[PDB]
RNA sequence: AUAUUGGCGAGAGACCGAUAGCGAACAAGUACAGUGAUGGAAAGAUGAAAAGAACUUUGAAAAGAGAGUGAAAAAGUACGUGAAAUUGUUGAAAGGGAAGGGCAUUUGAUCAGACA
RNA sequence: GUCGAAUUUGGGUAUAGGGGCGAAAGACUAAUCGAACCAUCUAGUAGCUGGUUCCUGCCGAAGUUUCCCUCAGGAUAGCAG
RNA sequence: CGUGGAGGUCAGUGACGAAGCCUAGACCGUAAGGUCGGGUCGAACGGCCUCUAGUGCAGAUCUUGGUGGUAGUAGCAAAUAUUCAAAUGAGAACUUUGAAGACUGAAGUGGGGAAAGGUUCCACGUCAACAGCAGUUGGACGUGGGUUAGUCGAUCCUAAGAGAUGGGGAAGCUCCGUUUCAAAGGCCUGAUUUUAUGCAGGCCACCAUCGAAAGGGAAUCCGGUUAAGAUUCCGGAACCUGGAUAUGGAUUCUUCACGGUAACGUAACUGAAUGUGGAGACGUCGGCGCGAGCCCUGGGAGGAGUUAUCUUUUCUUCUUAACAGCUUAUCACCCCGGAAUUGGUUUAUCCGGAGAUGGGGUCUUAUGGCUGGAAGAGGCCAGCACCUUUGCUGGCUCCGGUGCGCUUGUGACGGCCCGUGAAAAUCCACAGGAAGGAAUAGUUUUCAUGCCAGGUCGUACUGAUAACCGCAGCAGGUCUCCAAGGUGAACAGCCUCUAGUUGAUAGAAUAAUGUAGAUAAGGGAAGUCGGCAAAAUAGAUCCGUAACUUCGGGAUAAGGAUUGGCUCUAAGGGUCGGGUACGAUCAACUUAGAACUGGUACGGACAAGGGGAAUCUGACUGUCUAAUUAAAACAUAGCAUUGCGAUGGUCAGAAAGUGAUGUUGACGCAAU
RNA sequence: CUAUCUAGCGAAACCACAGCCAAGGGAACGGGCUUGGCAGAAUCAGCGGGGAAAGAAGACCCUGUUGAGCUUGACUCUAGU
RNA sequence: AAACUUUCAACAACGGAUCUCUUGGUUCUCGCAUCGAUGAAGAACGCAGCGAAAUGCGAUACGUAAUGUGAAUUGCAGAAUUCCGUGAAUCAUCGAAUCUUUGAACGCACAUUGCGCCCCUUGGUAUUCCAGGGGGCAUGCCUGUUUGAGCGUCAU
């Protein structure tokens, strides 16, 4: 079992879960970044066809 | 259809892993890798390329036996035993 | 592929040691910039390209 | 303009000829010492269709003189020729459909074929199938003769040339239409890819000298010089004559 | 790796990358006085390679697994 | 004597101060895109010290309300100050097919000082 | 529409930019083809279009002459400070 | 006037709060802007005289970042469909089990794989994000576990082709060329008492190397087993290659076996150089013969279903692997014999004095039969026990039939072609007669047996309406294998069995306009650029078929009639006492005919041609503008013209001891 | 089956400020200006008159001492022969 | 009258401007000359008691040996005089070593963890076969050595 190999090396089980739980949201914001600033140049095509006429 | 029909129908590659600079270039019909010349002796650099020499010149590495020769210039180049 | 060649097996074996989170004693040290483990490849949205 | 289709062909590279069904270079044997004083015989052990040939070939098997060995030829098999009749080469050979012959051994008015121009270049004059070379006199002082040629030309080689006796086999192969295009395909997917002819006017003007226009012509005179360059060189190259002949 | 040294006498080692069944037949004889009656090969994806020895029907895989320490 | 926008070691500035200065103050030629040559970012600041909120109570839990630490959580790892667009609650007022502005005064609010 | 064949198709391999390949449409050559993509010379050039950041004071125009491959532009004289 | 920095000065301001920011609070200035109060806030910053500039924004379809109105709006509507109870849980349209209902329907929504992905596989935790609703579930998050090879693939060999050396070009990176204008090697024993080695006596003169997880190829099968692995593990049973290698048998005192007229036979049964031969080794189509698996099916031995009535009933298990022994054939061949009154014979017309028919044999062993493998396995049942590990004991596992069936393997043949439909590695055999050898001896290791060893890398899983590519969990795209029952010509369509799924935001209402599908009185193209769109006809059997024609066609021309159900009759086969008029007999589904019968309905759903009369144009089949043009354009066969006899024609290269056509030769190549 | 109503989820094009007309004048076809007609919160489903609605520095035409593809006895050359 | 719409202020929200910082850039000056067949630059894969990356390193793998300093390292675990000491340390220095697979890359090859060959030795009845170890095997060119070739050529 390798969860003690948490309990001995700093980490506690309560502070891996709040830990993570940080974690796991400071990639969410950047994440929220990535979606966000791209969205403006992200359907800027190159070569469409114009299917019209 | 030329585009989401047709990019369906690609599944063999054409390049492989490079064994002397270890990226995908290594062009597998003409046997030859196209970031470095890899069957060639010197490898593949060009000056319009300026910013193509900066990731692959000299200090981009470990420098296994280039980053003591500076400190051995300073001693001298000596050898034999060191002290009391 | 499944019959695949070893220097290809040789990356996937590496990959799979980098597919970790980040160590949580990591974040405890004195000026510890790193809050999580960013160049981490998942293989539903980045393919490696080997 | 782009580089026009007859300039696209030497440099080969899909114009090659299709080299994976035919049996070899069809060849007379070389020149030695049993050839040039007296003969040496052989046996047509099978006369086999090579693929883009008109005309079947033979494959003699002459034993080696100086090693004990056999060697295995393969000459343009003419008519009247049959597995397990012996062929006999050489300056004292018999005068019989499919002995080989120099041409100074041979009687005015006799025909050979796949004869050789200079002495010892193992044979290519007159190969395909139902040509032959008909011996119109000879020479003993030069050591020359002179024959007719398929092509009605009048040529004088030497008279140490070789040439087997007799027309080539296939016999009047054209004189049957192919009827359809999946027929002449067939003859060209083991020739060379020239197959389907794009005319020159069908093009555009970067294609071909004779392509454009809102109609379908030539606009200039179709026969080009002899001294134009590679890439004007379209249409008939030299023509001293051209039309129908007679009418 | 327990059912293998419990049911069969397969012993489970991870060997170096650099052998080749007749250096792991030779080890076991050498490292651990038994007799081996063949050497089975994997390279795990962890990139690592597992080495399924058996030893042969007098030697017990569960005594030797008890002198090396690992019960 | 001369050249030196690379290498190594030094010193300096009427230079730039995180959309600036090198593309990069930070795991930056990094993540990522392309079959490939190549393209190539964003991203600095709690506090002097983590003293990073023990305990109580509501909730299934995140959390909330107390309590506690601190010079200060109007600094609580979404952390210096925290502008505007835009948004919420409260307060004032106005409003018949726009809103806003200019001169003049009534009304309400508000501010005021030489003599005060 | 064709459906046993000038058939359809996998993998291998060949031909690469004024070049390839074309049963010929200037078609196709990685969503790019009456000349690919990438980097560089390159901040190419523009008599052409758009923009050009604080306040107050005083003076205040011209669309006309002549020459110009000159006519959406300049030089020169004019008016102006 | 304002701003970023510089020299000077105010011994300027400041933790008792500098800069900033906020403030329908105050004041000054025409204005640019300056000053003050309050709130906030926490470490530096101003005045004045001068210096300096990356110094003042509302715009540039400005640049980067941020945010709005639209707006709780458009919408989340293809792929038939979901419902009830229970359990878990804070929480259930959505998770799990059970019960229903259904679908894909054997060219599957099934079981596998090649690419490609790379840990997605599997278990235990867990729901912040992701799963365009939900979530307790997950291809998600967190931690781990998991892929076993003498036989399976790679490795090995060659294909189209890549490519070094020698050389020759090139200022040069490098280019040509692949046996090339080369001094390009190894190897048998005589040598074998030095085995150093010398004459040996010749030698593949080809002479790198790479190139296929679909071609070529030494050898493995069955049963069990895992949370996740199997031709890999375990158990049994085999085979191959590389070795050593001793017995038994064989042969030999004429040293290198006998038998048969012969085709040939066997447990063995010396054979170097060198030479030759075979195997590897090959197209496609059509019918016919045979085999295997499946399908259908009778009896018996079991188990479950139905039962008010009926049903010796409906469903289901009854299986045999690689390998080894003995045997088994079309074809081919040998012998005896001598054919017109021509015989033999195939579905298909070929064979015979170059020796048929006939009689007797020989061989290949695809394939099938028996036996070993192996019933001990597996399958189906019945019984009695229980720890979890686990069982334990009895039975049974049988005998047939059938065929234009389906798939597939193959045999002998036939058709086609101006198309005759790969190469090496490797393996054996023959010709040859070098060399060696017997009496306790050799040859034997191609006869039987015995002993050892078989390395390296891949192996999980998906292979697609969720694991690949398309910005994604995208109706698109992506090579291939096996394939049940009924209807029917059929792998059509429709319905079901094995197996899989029941996923795609749902609830209520049934306005308009939509999209998809329908129907219509009377008229029947009056609509419209135009019969666009829809309808009609359709399967089968029998009858009947024109102009024109290149005599092949046109032609399913046009046009007409019948079709269900039930009871029947006749015809078409095989085996047997009687064919040198007949009899019981097993076993096919095929056509024709007739009565009787019904709301005159019958290819009853499904499936399934509209036809004719002429003109223009291209002969046809074929190809093209991927994503607005499928055509009358391109192609074609046919015809004709021109160039060229190799010291050459057309073309390529920067060049060359360079190349395409050319592994070519006028019946050819090239250009039209 | 949508649309419609509800629970959950929830974008975009576009937008100077915005949104009742008649005539007038005007850059010669106004939502605003001028003179009249008038005019009552908040709104829901439709609808296609208008917003010279949105889409893209007109693809036609002209101008440029701006290009490119192609042609020939244009001018200047050039591989080849 | 409310709701709603608009304006302003307060507090809250969104968002990251401003201000003050700065182990980073930039330009200028000054000093030195130091890569590689003794295997470089670059690459791939590895290595820590708990590491994913960065930095460091190579199966002796966040290092070893040596010298210097003289008591740490620290996120946690662990280790304690090792503390009046041949001695702590993620210290500095650095002259001794190691340096996997590669790469000019060098036995041949390389989309292969593919295939050889020589030598010393070890093991399996073993000069021949299989296997473990150790050391070699690229090309051009120069100088020397050794062995040859050539009626090229001179005496015998
Ligand atoms: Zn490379």
């Amino acid at each position: 079992t390798a969860a003690d190999r948490r309990m001995v090396s700093g980490v506690t089980e309560k502070q891996y879960k709040k830990g993570m739980k940080k974690m796991q949201q400071l990639e969410k914001n950047a994440i929220n970044t990535q979606i966000r600033r791209e969205i403006k140049r992200v359907n800027f095509q190159t070569h469409y066809r114009d299917e019209l006429l | 259809g030329k585009g989401t029909p047709s990019f369906g129908k690609r599944h063999n590659k054409s390049h492989t892993l490079c064994n002397r600079c270890g990226r995908r270039s290594f062009h597998v019909q003409k046997k030859t890798c196209s970031s470095c010349g890899y069957p060639a002796a010197k490898t593949r650099s060009y000056n319009w390329g300026a910013k193509a020499k900066r990731r692959h010149t000299t200090g981009t590495g470990r420098m296994r036996y280039l980053k003591h020769v500076s400190r051995r210039f300073k001693n001298g180049f000596q050898t034999g035993s060191a002290s009391k | 592929a499944a019959q695949k060649s070893f220097r290809i097996k040789q990356k996937m074996a590496k990959a799979k040691k980098q597919n970790r989170p980040l160590p949580q004693w990591i974040r405890l040290r004195t000026n510890n910039t790193i809050r999580y483990n960013a160049k981490r490849r998942n293989w539903r949205r980045t393919k490696m390209n080997i | 303009g782009r580089v026009i289709r007859n300039q696209r062909k030497g440099a080969g590279s899909i114009f090659t000829s299709h080299t994976r069904l035919r049996q070899g270079a069809a060849k007379l044997r070389t020149l030695d010492y049993a050839e040039r004083h007296g003969y040496i015989r052989g046996i047509v052990k099978q006369i086999v269709h090579d693929s883009g040939r008109g005309a079947p070939l033979a494959k003699v098997v002459f034993r080696d003189p100086y090693k004990y060995r056999l060697r295995e030829e393969i000459f343009i098999a003419n008519e009247g020729v049959h597995t397990g009749q012996f062929i006999y080469a050489g300056k004292k050979a018999s005068l019989n459909v499919g002995n080989v012959l120099p041409l100074g051994s041979v009687p005015e008015g006799t025909i050979v074929s796949n004869v050789e121009e200079k002495p010892g270049d193992r044979g290519a004059l007159a190969r395909a199938s139902g040509n032959y070379v008909i011996i119109i006199g000879h020479n003993p002082d030069e050591n020359k003769t002179r024959v007719r040629l398929p092509s009605g030309a009048k040529k004088v080689i030497s008279s140490d040339a070789r040439g087997v006796i007799g027309v080539i086999a296939g016999g009047g192969r054209v004189d049957k239409p192919l009827l359809k295009a999946g027929r002449a395909f067939h003859k060209y997917r083991l020739k060379r890819n020239s197959w389907p002819k794009t005319r020159g006017v069908a093009m555009n003007p970067v294609d071909h000298p004779h392509g454009g226009g809102n109609h379908q012509h030539i606009g200039k005179a179709s026969t080009i010089s002899r001294g134009a360059v590679s890439g004007q060189k379209a249409g008939l190259i030299a023509a001293r004559r051209t039309g129908l002949l007679r009418g | 790796a327990m059912k293998k040294v419990e049911d069969g006498n397969i012993l489970v080692f991870q060997v170096s990358m650099k052998a080749n069944k007749y250096q792991i037949k030779k080890a076991v004889k050498e490292l651990y006085e038994v007799d081996v009656l063949k050497v089975n090969t994997l390279v795990r994806p962890n990139g690592t390679k597992k080495a399924y020895v058996r030893l042969t029907a007098d030697y017990d895989a569960l005594d030797i697994a008890n002198r090396i320490g690992y019960i």
